[PDB]
């Protein structure tokens, strides 16, 4: 169903991801990683499913170029696909509103950042599930805010673009 | 005076030491690997050096100088990149040409003003300004790029091929925009590799080789020397390898021709 | 961690093989539930990290990033699981021996996950690890998926990384050359500088997504089917160490849990 | 010996209400390096899409193209791209594979050839180009020139009958632009097939065997670029500078040399500056 352009395109939106979650933008009190800002590409541009595929392949192609440092394991993968799902779920093919942007946010940080990840950790570490509950709901507390306002921002930027000449489809 | 002593950069630059005077087109040469772009970055403080005096539009920057006090600087020496029209981000013309001018300083009325004039200054049609930059051409991209770099009237403007890409028809009328600007007493520098624009509008040439300075002179002194032009890496300019082969015709040609006027008016002299 | 270089007989091993000795040397550090069971655990990680032989200071690199987690989750670890004899008795903080074994329990799965997978990134180079993955996703066809697709975007996105990361730091330093804070002034001023890093980034995917897709199309892709494969994965005689390492490990973890 | 035969075009791109090309009739001869130059709106950027079916013309029963007597179609469309090669303007785009050596196989690939048949092709191929020493280096770290070598070496591996410079130099240094149109000279001499050069570089259409050009869509004029050339007049009024020896000859002119207009390369000009020397 998928163009080669499209294709092209999802290769580079991913490449995208991979590079901005290299990337953390803040002074040493707070060090918020930009891979949110690819998962929302992912999700807005190409749809839940394949954000699923691009969140996947993204964590693939981290995992090759910059290495993964957890440890190889198919749960990271999987949150980081089902990150743009949702993503794609909330803001696909729809217009821009804060409620989105609210909602989207809000359920990936509840399904993937304290939910899966948590219990992966837990899976491959063995601390109880609470303990490492703990020990990541610090900064998924605050961190949640910052990409709202982020992400309001991105996608009035992305508009931008898909209503202007370059982009074809 | 643009003055660079002895600064280096590693992680690259090594011991450069010239000093380029306000007023004047300095073009900057040399092969890709030479430390070219190092130097472009180095004269507005974005790669500060590891070693060294760099005293350029009245600000010193040493090695530990930090990030407050640049924005100062930076709206006196702006610096043009390579297809800079890949930077365009905002929703009309306008609004992109004054994006530098809001940030350097100017009130909402007046950075309307400055965009208004550079962007009739570059030649694009007053009908396309309040339109989205991605619906322009490559040229116009082009020129609403370089109006976003000269909109706040900057001191010393550091250009990196700014006509890459374009038909001679419209790099002709970017190097006389720039020409143009230099008659007004700002600085213009060129990182070019195309000698055929160095030789005509350049006064002052720097060279660079591996990340060390190897030539500072005018035009006419730095291609006089073919013995030193091979011996480094370079090229000559095409009215000058017209001239070289012309002698080695057995045509004497008066003085040193380099550009197609001059060249044209020593062939009628040495006939005549 | 990228690419050192080596000679060892661990960068002779085929990708498809060590990808796979990662994996099962994951699914088997799950497997740890008694001291001995971590003792093999912990044995035939150090073997694995002796035979590739690397220094220790690319490991030593490897483990920093996490090692403030390390010793936070073995810290917490420590306290929540009491038992057995107490040290140091508060009503907050109770350092148990039995919390100090599961500390080390702790640490020891946060070693020996870390370098293992610090021994992949680093003795595989990453055009190899994209073939052993698209070998692990070869068996995806049976969910009549289109893996030759997968696998066209993974290449492509390896292979523009680098390109786009050297696009974007250009773009940042054009942005930033005429003015653009892009560490100072405030959240919601913060946020609205990730519009010039980012329009102007998906403006040069789209440039690339066109051309490279014109480009493809000319060389005569038609489809991701009915293509041979020019640079192959080929086994060896060596791979018959992982196999063998592997299957070594599943006896004594199966043997020695306690269940 | 016509190749391409493109007759009564009309191209509108999906959103613009004058259409880029109208009524466009050429024919490429086989064998012979055909410039195409024109302004950029002239709409000479979508000649190769169309030539090889990427784009396709708005009325296919009025608008006919022929490549080797394979008359363009949503059929036929796969064996026109098995002659026509084209090499595209930016070089980091189209340098698909991960290695140089990959990136020449990935037209081999897509035919079925089986891989030692494909490893000796792409040996030769990347050998027959500059790029011996280069056959593992990534495509990060290759200049300009270099991938377009590479480019050059890919649309040949698969042995093509046209090789379409696409503004293939427009984006490199005029050291470059000079190796790379030496590479493809010895190309075309060795394996006898023809070039067409969609470029706004005057000085390669000053070497090429037939030139044509373009204004707002329609074949302007035509012929050896001895012809095309002189004649600046025309060529002001489109928005095109004349090479350098042409454009020499008319400052001497305007100074007062007069010279004869068939004088067209380099050494030409030399020699009949040496005759009026002797006097």
């Amino acid at each position: 169903k998928l163009e080669l352009r499209e294709l092209v395109l999802l290769a580079m939106v991913i490449a995208i991801k991979v590079i901005l979650g290299q990337f953390k933008v803040g002074n040493a009190t707070l060090q918020v990683g930009l891979g949110f800002i690819g998962s929302v590409m992912l999700g807005y541009l190409f749809g839940p499913w394949w954000g699923f595929a691009g969140g996947a392949l993204s964590d693939l192609v981290s995992s090759v170029i910059f290495g993964n440092l957890g440890g190889f394991f198919i749960g990271f993968t999987l949150t980081a696909a089902l990150g743009p799902m949702i993503y794609g779920f909330f803001l696909y093919k729809q217009p821009i509103q804060i409620w989105r942007v609210i909602a989207s946010v809000i359920c990936v940080t509840v399904i993937c950042n304290i939910g899966l990840n948590t219990l992966w950790v837990s899976m491959m570490y063995g601390i109880n599930f609470m303990v490492a509950l703990s020990s990541r709901i610090l900064k998924e507390m605050i961190t949640p805010w910052i990409q709202m306002v982020a992400v309001w921002f991105i996608l009035e930027g992305l508009s931008r673009v898909k209503l202007s000449r370059k982009f074809w489809s | 005076a643009i003055k660079f002593e002895n600064v280096s950069y590693v992680y690259g630059l090594d011991q450069l030491n010239f000093s380029l005077e306000e007023g004047k087109f300095i073009a900057l040469v040399g092969h890709t690997g030479s430390g070219k772009s190092t130097l472009m970055q180095h004269f507005n403080a974005l790669l500060k050096p590891t070693s060294g005096k760099i005293e350029i539009a009245g600000y010193t920057i040493t090695p530990e100088t930090g990030n407050k006090g640049l924005k100062d600087l930076r709206r006196k020496v702006s610096l043009a990149f390579q297809f800079s029209e890949a930077q365009l981000f905002e929703n009309t013309v306008l609004k992109d040409v004054e994006y530098g001018p809001r940030n350097f300083g100017f009130s909402e009325d007046e950075a309307r003003e400055a965009a208004l004039k550079w962007l009739k200054k570059v030649g694009l049609k007053d009908d396309l300004i309040e339109h989205s930059p991605f619906d322009l051409s490559g040229g116009q991209m082009r020129r609403v790029a370089l109006a976003g770099v000269l909109a706040y009237e900057p001191e010393i403007i550091c250009l990196d091929e700014p006509a890459a890409g374009l038909d001679p028809m419209g790099r002709l009328e970017m190097m006389q925009l720039f020409k143009d600007y230099q008659a007004a007493g700002h600085t213009v520098i060129l990182v070019t590799h195309n000698m055929d624009d160095v030789a005509d509008y350049a006064d002052d040439v720097l060279a660079l080789e591996h990340g060390r300075l190897i030539k500072h002179a005018s035009p006419k002194e730095v291609f006089k020397d073919s013995e030193w032009l091979q011996k480094h890496h370079l090229a000559e300019p095409r009215s000058a390898r017209f001239a070289a082969k012309l002698e080695a015709a057995g045509l004497k040609l008066p003085g040193q021709p380099l550009t197609m006027p001059e060249l044209a008016d020593a062939i009628k002299q040495s006939l005549k | 961690g990228r690419y050192l270089p080596g000679t060892t007989f661990v960068y002779r091993v085929d990708p498809r093989a060590k990808l796979l000795t990662t994996f099962y040397f994951i699914i088997m550090i799950f497997l740890a539930n008694n001291w001995v069971s971590y003792l093999v655990i912990s044995i035939f990680g150090l073997a694995y990290v002796f035979a590739t032989g690397l220094k220790a200071r690319v490991f030593w690199d490897g483990v920093k990033p996490m090692i403030w987690m390390i010793v936070f989750t073995s810290l917490l670890q420590t306290f929540f699981m009491a038992g057995g004899k107490v040290y140091w008795h508060w009503w907050i903080f109770t350092l148990s021996s039995e919390g100090l074994i599961n500390g080390l329990y702790v640490f020891i799965r946060f070693a020996m996950i870390i370098l293992v997978s610090t021994v992949m990134t680093v003795t595989t180079k990453p055009l190899e690890i994209a073939d052993a993955m698209e070998w692990m996703l070869t068996p995806l066809k049976l969910f009549k998926v289109n893996v030759g697709m997968i696998s066209l975007v993974i290449s492509i996105a390896l292979r523009f990384v680098p390109t786009l990361f050297d696009q974007t730091v250009k773009i940042m330093n054009a942005q930033r050359s005429r003015g653009a804070d892009f560490n100072d002034g405030g959240l919601v001023k913060r946020a609205k500088s990730v519009v010039p890093m980012l329009v102007p980034l998906f403006i040069d995917s789209l440039e690339v997504a066109l051309d490279l897709s014109t480009a493809m199309e000319s060389r005569g892709y038609k489809g991701s089917e009915g293509r041979t494969r020019y640079r192959i994965l080929e086994w060896s005689k060596v791979d018959l160490i992982p196999v063998a390492y592997c299957l070594l490990l599943t006896i004594l973890m199966i043997t020695t849990r306690k269940h | 010996g016509s190749d391409n035969i493109i007759s009564f075009d009309h191209v509108t791109f999906t959103d613009s209400p004058r259409p880029a090309l109208s009524d466009l009739s050429f024919a490429i001869e086989r064998g012979s390096w055909t410039a195409l130059i024109g302004h950029n709106g002239s709409g000479k950027s979508t000649v190769s899409k169309l030539i090889n079916g990427l784009l396709a013309p708005d009325d296919l029963d009025k608008s006919s193209i022929t490549v080797d007597g394979v008359k363009l179609g949503a059929d036929t469309v796969w064996e026109v791209r098995e002659k026509v090669g084209i090499v595209f303007q930016n070089p980091d785009n189209q340098f698909v594979g991960a290695t140089v050596s990959d990136d020449v196989a990935f037209g081999l690939e897509n035919r079925a050839v089986p891989r030692p048949e494909m490893l000796k092709i792409v040996a030769q191929a990347v050998a027959d180009v500059g790029m011996a020493d280069y056959a593992d280096s990534e495509p990060s770290n290759l200049s300009g020139g270099q991938k377009q070598r590479v480019a050059i070496a890919g649309i040949l591996a698969v042995k093509p009958q046209v090789i379409i410079l696409d503004e293939s130099t427009s984006m490199l240094d005029p050291e470059g632009k000079e190796q790379i149109l030496d590479l493809v000279r010895k190309i075309k001499e060795d394996n006898n097939l023809t070039v067409i050069s969609i470029t706004h570089d005057l000085e390669e259409a000053a070497g090429a065997d037939q030139v044509l050009v373009l204004d707002d869509g329609q074949l302007l004029d035509q012929g050896k670029p001895e012809e095309i050339f002189p004649k600046v007049e025309m060529l002001k009024r489109i928005g095109l500078d004349i090479p350098f020896v042409y454009r020499l000859k008319q400052l001497l002119k305007e100074r007062g040399i007069v010279l004869p207009d068939e004088i067209d390369d380099d050494e030409k000009l030399v020699q009949s500056l040496w005759q009026l020397n002797s006097k």
